[PDB]
């Protein structure tokens, strides 16, 4: 980070109204170029991060997202581009909102666990109800409290449904199939879940004892950070055909958005693989620009062991989100004295954003088998793709975009242009504009709580005096993110939702 | 008296009860030589001390200080953590990871204080201990869960005023 800002700009070129190019040389050994999609408002945030992430000529600082996109473009076996999506911001290896694809028939192609992330298969599930805003407004606080009472949130929380080591071993192999067998999920849930909620190559023998000891008490918990369970109200329908296939009937309909991942089991699986690869990068002679990008050849034993444990961690995350769904259904049933089935509390879709997937794509006119890394970005497959649930074959695959607890959220669908320009990858959220440390300093917790109250949004959080770290101003404008994706043609807007109650850990 | 902090002080406020406040008044405050610095997605721990050993132990205390108010933790038990690495960075990584694991499994131990007894800089081996008790939601306030240690922008300065910078995943 010893270059001047203006010298860094020598490697940056605007491609079109919504896309920037990162030319080779920005960081060492780039095999392809990097790109990031930003409109005017998102462009300023991205370049400010470049200027300010390592401002001083001394110690400290961190790596801005642009540098991370370039570092990922140096990973062996990458094809096309290292791609930042409109919500992109600095992460810890890949940028948050960073996609990279590797040709599995190139023997030098690698898999990077530290780039997939510690929260393996962290994702968003959207539920619908047959309730209206007018049915919830009278009991908003009671429902917010019922959610908080049913869903364990925050550091130290433990699962309420008892689980033993053997149940965990089955959940790692079966994913949502386990929740179905045990009666915590409905058959319709699996049908509207990405991968049908189970990655078949999952091998519990590749998940370490430590991962299993961390995961057991936490299965069925939300976690902390930006994880949430949010009661929402449909605010705008951009695609009536898409809305119809999703079960969205009218503006004013109540939905629930749940965001959580594979918890301590997944965090440990990623850590174990990260450690195993530092121990192995000598043999295969792999150089990286960032130690956090430690990786292995896809066909190596370390790479295969990671991919199998990653899939098992993926199955755990699907089991965890089903548990949140079951507990959310219990809360609604209690507050409205009606069974969950009588409330039409069905899954619209469940899509993940921290995963590596084997996918068929065309590269320069030739169809290839690629290992697609998506860190903080979502698969968004196009209409008529065979690997989409039947109900969404003609709409395109739903994409669930959380904004903030005090703005809005969106549902999008994948497009053919997206399949072509970004390997069917779109954004996963708004992304951050202010660090938690900077939000702690510049914002007051009571001001955030009052603003939410002046907006009529009920809230239950584990650490109330830290809520400024999740303030709406801490995140990018989600509408800028979704509009950039839409104008770029990689995603199509479908639904807009507004929060009315939120629980956070 | 060297000012190592790069930001103005900013204590995180965990919403203490009267009993939590009373447990903290009962014990000698722990000296804090760490701070929470800017990182867009997560947080950067910055810790320092008079020896590399102290910079390490303050980094672990910084990590635990992000999960709860460690001043409310009583020194009822002592736990040992020994680890090794191939260099100072991986030693620091494994040291923080081993302590994170003590908190996340088995006995769910939260230290009020951590002390590094030795860093063997020829083998990159470390001996440390911590005193505290089992983390309990009835006893300790909820901060933020730490998911993992990362190497992102990790810096270990081993000169006259040792200090470390570590980004952790939250
Ligand atoms: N509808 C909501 N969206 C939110 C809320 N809080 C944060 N976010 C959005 O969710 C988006 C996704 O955030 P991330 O998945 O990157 C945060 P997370 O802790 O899950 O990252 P990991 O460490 O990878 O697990 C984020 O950019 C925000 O725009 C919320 O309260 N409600
Ligand atoms: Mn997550
Ligand atoms: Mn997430
Ligand atoms: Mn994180």
């Amino acid at each position: 980070m010893s270059r001047s800002y203006n010298d860094e700009l020598q490697f940056l070129e605007k491609i079109n109204k919504n896309c920037w190019r990162i030319k080779k040389g920005f960081v060492p050994n780039m095999q392809v170029e990097g790109v990031f999609y930003v409109n005017d408002a998102l462009e300023k945030l991205m370049f400010e991060e470049l200027r300010n992430a390592c401002r001083g000529g001394g110690v400290g600082g961190f790596l801005p997202a642009m540098k991370q996109i370039g570092n990922v473009a140096a990973l062996p076996g990458i094809v096309h581009r290292s791609i930042g999506l409109p919500d992109v911001h600095s992460g810890y290896g890949f940028a948050i909102g960073n996609m990279a694809a590797f040709d599995m028939n190139d023997p030098e192609a690698v898999v990077s666990p530290g780039g997939v992330g510690f929260d393996i298969n962290c994702g968003v599930r959207l539920l619908r109800t047959n309730l209206d805003e007018s049915d919830v407004q009278p009991v908003k606080e009671q429902l917010a409290q019922a959610m908080f009472d049913h869903i364990p949130v925050g550091v130290g929380s433990k699962g309420v449904i008892p689980m033993n080591a053997k149940d965990l071993e089955e959940a790692l192999e079966m994913g949502v199939d386990w929740s179905l067998r045990e009666g915590y999920a409905w058959a319709e849930d699996k049908e509207h879940c990405e991968e049908y909620g189970r990655m078949l190559q999952a091998d519990p023998n590749k998940v370490s004892a430590r991962a299993k000891k961390r995961g057991l008490p936490q299965l069925g918990t939300l976690g902390a950070g930006n994880h949430y369970a949010e009661i929402q109200v449909v605010d705008e329908i951009f695609n009536e055909y898409a809305a119809k296939k999703m079960g969205i009937d009218h503006k004013g309909q109540v939905c629930v958005m749940i965001h959580s991942g594979s918890r301590g089991l997944g965090h440990q699986v990623a850590t174990d693989a990260l450690v195993a690869m530092e121990k192995a990068m000598k043999r295969d002679k792999i150089i990286v620009n960032d130690r956090q990008l430690a990786c292995a050849r896809i066909a190596s034993p370390e790479g295969q062991d990671y991919l199998k444990g990653m899939a098992a961690a993926g199955n755990y995350a699907w089991v965890n989100r089903s548990s949140m769904t079951f507990l959310t259904r219990q809360a609604f049933a209690k507050v409205f004295n009606t069974t969950p089935d009588d409330l039409d509390l069905h899954v619209i879709y469940d899509v993940s954003h921290n995963i590596a997937k084997v996918e068929q794509h065309v590269v320069d006119g030739k169809e290839r088998t690629l290992l697609v890394h998506r860190k903080g970005s979502t698969r968004a497959f196009p209409p008529h793709h065979p690997l989409i649930a039947v109900d969404y074959q003609l709409t395109g695959q739903p994409v669930l975009i959380g904004g903030t607890m005090g703005t809005c959220s969106y549902v999008l669908t994948g497009t053919e242009q997206g399949m072509t320009e970004t390997f069917g990858t779109t954004c996963h959220g708004a992304g951050r504009a202010l660090s938690r440390a900077k939000s702690r300093r510049n914002l007051d917790f009571q001001d955030v709580l009052d603003k939410l109250a002046d907006m009529g949004i009920a809230i239950r959080v584990a650490s109330p005096k830290l809520v400024m770290e999740e303030a709406p101003e801490s995140y990018k404008n989600v509408t800028d993110v979704v509009n950039t994706c839409h104008d770029a043609g990689i995603s199509k807007k479908a639904i807009k939702l507004r929060p009315i109650a939120v629980i956070k850990g | 008296p060297a000012v190592m902090a790069q930001e103005e002080e900013d204590v995180r406020d965990y919403n203490l009860t009267e009993e939590q406040k009373a447990i903290k008044a009962k014990y000698p405050p722990v000296n804090r030589k760490y701070e929470y610095l800017d990182h867009t997605a997560d947080v950067q721990l910055h810790a320092w001390g008079d020896t590399l050993e102290e910079a390490f132990e303050q980094c672990a205390m910084a990590m635990f200080g992000y999960m709860t108010d460690t001043g409310t933790v009583e020194p009822l038990q002592t736990v040992e953590v020994e680890t090794q690495g191939d260099d100072l960075q991986s030693l620091l990584f494994h040291f923080l990871d081993e302590w994170l694991y003590k908190f996340s499994a088995d006995e769910f131990f939260i230290p009020r204080e951590v002390k590094v007894l030795s860093i063997d800089q020829r083998n990159f081996k470390l001996r440390s201990i911590g005193w505290g008790e089992e983390f309990s939601l009835s006893k300790h306030p909820q901060g933020t869960e730490v998911k993992a240690i990362t190497y992102s922008a990790m810096q270990v300065y081993n000169e006259e005023n040792p200090e470390v910078f570590v980004i952790i995943d939250i």
